[PDB]
């Protein structure tokens, strides 16, 4: 599928 | 006490167990009051772990469904296998959606929080817009209205570098792609995100945001795989 | 109906639902001798079943001892160590359960004998990683399922089969974990790799790599104990 | 330490 945002903050 | 459901939240995060981490993270939402930057992250990384193990299962078992046709028993079996997977998947979103529209859209008193929760809205809509199958005319402009909210809102409020502008275009041009089959659409909307904040960075003699880098990594390797 | 069972377990196997899998080949096992391939899925459902626990519980536990000046955050990780640990002691006795009750006594071949009594000595081991005055006997428990495990499979199996190199190695580490015994771990393991050296020679490309897996996880553990 | 994996 697509890559979408893992919503990281780091 | 909230202090204890967040702290059980955190080594639910450590231990993996992110069924356990989602069940806190809504009984503090529930108390309320408005979640610390710190209390989002620890709701958004537990659900977006619970609902992703779900998609993820749909999609193969979904996979399979498909290719039985002619196997009567084998395809009966994983169709009522995907439909116990999607009701499990249903839940969650709904779940999510409930908490987002009677608490964390409401609460929110920064623009920052309010693109993040408009986005989530519109990314769980998207997971529901994955299986649904009318009924889905509406999720599908439920979740793009959400996102095109927050796309206007971030435009007016963070920089093109912002990670949750960037996380927010990244999954808007998502749900162009994959959910409106709208590839062009797809393709300008995250090439302009990326193209906005690569000039903001060839403006900079300093860093940007530290997580901006790995969103942007990923805007260009959908355009990549979107046109082969 | 066990196909049907089987079918579901497969499904679960491929999405990735361990739980859902396990409960599967535990309805299947609760019928009455399993398949090359029932045992396997067997097997994979509750490694996988009992691996998440044993991460989750190692994660933790190691809050607990590290947590300092933090009195109720101390206790909460005690307390959510002790819930990680009564799932998997509870996966663990479910299998050992199923095993004594239904594989081990139905296993007609060496090479499910094996297969069984080495996995008795696994979920025995399992529990010896958690148990704090069971803890005698739970390791007395491994040692002799996997004893009984190692006796047949050197008299029935070539020392290039999958499962009595990982036998060896799964016995060698029970030696160096559980009894700290680390003479006898690397005696096992190296008798099982040279053991094994002297056939790859014999061996299609695909049993070749087979075999040289776990003689790989072999030398790796050798090479870590040595150091 | 490495323990078995399945085949």
């Amino acid at each position: 599928r697509s890559y979408s945002s893992p919503d990281i903050t780091q | 006490d909230k202090n204890e459901l967040v702290q059980k939240a955190k080594l639910a995060e450590q231990a993996e167990r992110y069924d356990d981490m989602a069940a806190c993270m809504k009984s503090v939402t529930e108390q309320g009051a408005e979640l610390s930057n710190e209390e989002r992250n620890l709701l958004s990384v537990a659900y977006k772990n619970v609902v992703g193990a779900r998609r993820s299962s749909w999609r193969v078992v979904s996979s399979i469904e498909q290719k039985t046709e002619g196997a009567e028993k084998k395809q009966q079996m994983a169709r009522e296998y995907r439909e116990k997977i999607e009701t499990e998947l249903r839940d969650i979103c709904n779940d999510v959606l409930s908490l987002l529209e009677k608490f964390l859209i409401p609460n929110a008193s920064q623009a920052e929080s309010k693109v993040f929760y408009l986005k989530m809205k519109g990314d769980y809509y998207r997971y529901l817009a994955e299986v649904a199958a009318g009924d889905k005319k509406g999720i599908v402009d439920q979740s793009q209205q959400a996102y095109q909210e927050a796309f206007e809102i971030s435009k007016k409020e963070m920089q093109p570098t912002h990670p949750i502008r960037l996380g927010l275009a990244l999954n808007f041009s998502v749900f162009y792609y994959e959910i409106l089959n709208s590839p062009e659409k797809a393709c300008s909307l995250a090439k302009t995100a990326f193209d906005e904040a690569i000039a903001e960075l060839d403006t900079l003699s300093e860093e940007s945001y530290k997580d901006s880098t790995l969103i942007m990594q990923l805007l260009r390797d959908n355009l990549t795989l979107w046109t082969s």
